[PDB]
């Protein structure tokens, strides 16, 4: 469908905190 | 006088082993014993330093186990010998180390040669000196006075080419000497300072590790989360720990999401994968501002709605980046596979929609900092420009990138994996990695101290610096101390006793 058909995105990331200091 | 240090040893060797059989056909036993002390004397007596310290250290470099053993037993039969054999050899392993991690011009090739050193002088120990124990006792002295000198040349060397022993090739299938170089790794670098450093750089190189290609084994990373565990705190390896329980938490919430669309039948090509952590036991990672494609963005709101559950407490901070990804891509003479980076996964999504971009909206729609974007350019351009086609050629690179996607392409392999990027780093990554430690130290030692005026109310500076080395994994600088003694002054720790910086109180 297109130059680059779209079979793979990955990613690393954070789960953030959410409670107050 | 006359022959060389080794002629001269074997001509002694030979001339005592003469001694021996003039008392046993015909002379006295009882002045056996005489006969070998002054002859002792007079070849080797008296001659233990300028036989001891030249030819000692030549026939080291020479190497000559043979020789080596010789005067190994010619300089411990004798009154004293083997205490100028420790002082010149243990003179000559600090000055044969020395010669490796204080060039700075020659960091290419530093730990190769740290571990053939280490191995010398071991061969050197086994069978040249016989597996005797003072010479072990000198090495290891030796080593780490060395290496107290350099902490952060070799920790971050170090680090680089535990990661390059931590790689999976087609060369290697026997981690059992990669279990072995490791031992050699631990044992040998417990001669090498500055811990903290090597610590925070393996969370980056695990980051490096698993985040792009992957690791040299499972048991490989456990047995060094149990051998790092060991020469340091117990909690300087709860973070290490903490990643791998956060990779399996990640793949128990991708268990999770495959059985919740286990019912809604995927059959679709477009993929979401997002590895969650948290920010406790891993590499701070900030977002930076990049532009994704909108369909990229939906899929972030579908990572928020799964994201919300399980453990709500939960708010987004999401990074869109740092991970690679395995591609299809469209060219002329065959469709292959790329297993590329997310820096030029978006240039490559760009080269889906058009072909004649030019670098001030791919500055602009990929939005990626300089930084990145021209190490991104750097890879597959500046250079086997096949895919990617940019302006200025070589190393030198101006800001006039000028694209045409190219139709041709040329390869013998599929699964085209063209991707140096997230498996390299720059200089000011490094860098700033370094930093991130540099002033983190500072709470460490606030601690420290406090808890040492808490514990001792008078000590001298002479006595802190030794009580601090003991208790930390890293040497703390003399500037450092400085550091912290003006700032527990500013937060009310320390008074200067008896009105000079020789000794203090821990009142106000």
């Amino acid at each position: 469908k297109k130059r680059f058909e779209v079979k793979k995105w990955n990613a690393v990331a954070l789960w953030a905190w959410d409670i107050v200091v | 006088q006359e022959r060389e240090v080794p002629e001269y040893l074997n001509h002694v060797s030979k001339r005592l082993e003469e001694e021996g059989d003039r008392v046993i056909t015909y002379l006295d036993h009882s002045t056996q014993k005489p006969l070998i002390a002054c002859v002792e004397k007079q070849l080797l007596g008296e001659h233990l330093t300028a036989i001891l310290q030249k030819g000692l250290d030549h026939l080291l470099d020479e190497n000559r186990v043979p020789d080596l053993a010789q005067m190994y037993q010619l300089f411990s039969r004798v009154r004293g010998g083997q205490q100028a054999l420790l002082q010149h050899w243990s003179e000559y392993i600090k000055t044969f180390g020395t010669a490796i991690v204080i060039n700075p011009e020659k960091d290419k090739d530093m730990v190769q040669d740290l571990l053939d050193f280490k191995d010398k002088v071991d061969h050197v120990i086994e069978v040249c000196f016989q597996k005797n124990e003072r010479f072990v006792n000198l090495m290891k002295e030796s080593f780490e006075t060395f290496i107290n000198k350099r902490p952060n040349k070799p920790a971050e060397l170090i680090a680089k080419h535990v990661d390059s022993k931590l790689r999976a090739g087609n060369k290697e299938a026997t981690d059992e000497e990669l279990e072995r170089t490791l031992d050699k790794i631990m044992i040998l670098f417990r001669f090498i300072h500055g811990k903290d450093v090597f610590e925070a750089f393996y969370k980056k190189d695990l980051a490096k590790r698993l985040l792009v290609g992957k690791s040299a084994s499972v048991d490989a990373e456990k047995s060094m989360l149990s051998k790092l565990k060991h020469e340091c705190g117990a909690a300087f390896t709860s973070k290490l720990e903490g990643m791998f329980k956060d990779m399996e938490l990640s793949k128990d919430i991708m268990v999770h999401f495959k059985q919740h669309m286990q019912n809604q039948s995927d059959s679709g090509p477009i993929d979401l994968t997002v590895n969650i952590l948290t920010m406790g036991y891993w590499p701070t990672y900030t977002p930076m501002e990049v532009h994704l494609t909108p369909e990229m963005i939906k899929l972030q709101e579908v990572f928020k709605a799964f994201y919300l559950g399980k453990h709500s407490g939960r708010k987004l901070q999401w990074q869109t980046t740092l991970g690679h990804a395995v591609l299809k891509a469209e060219f002329k003479e065959g469709k292959k596979e790329f297993q590329v980076s997310l820096f030029q996964t978006l240039v490559l999504l760009m080269f889906n929609e058009g072909d004649g971009f030019s670098f001030e909206e791919i500055k602009m729609a990929t939005g990626i900092e300089d930084s990145e974007l021209r190490r991104t350019l750097q890879s597959l351009a500046c250079g086997k420009a096949r895919v990617l086609i940019k302006s200025p050629k070589g190393k030198e690179v101006e800001d006039g990138d000028k694209f045409i996607f190219n139709g041709e392409f040329k390869h013998k392999l599929f699964r085209i994996k063209i991707n140096q990027i997230q498996m390299k780093e720059t200089v000011e990554e490094q860098v700033s990695t370094t930093e991130r430690v540099f002033q983190d130290r500072q709470y460490q030692i606030d601690a420290a101290i406090v808890r040492i005026m808490k514990m001792r109310k008078t000590l001298g500076h002479n006595l802190l610096v030794s009580e601090l080395y003991n208790q930390l994994k890293f040497p703390v600088k003399p500037g450092d101390l400085k550091k912290r003694i003006e700032s527990l002054i500013d937060r009310d720790y320390m008074e200067r006793d008896k009105d000079n910086p020789n000794q203090y109180h821990y009142v106000a």
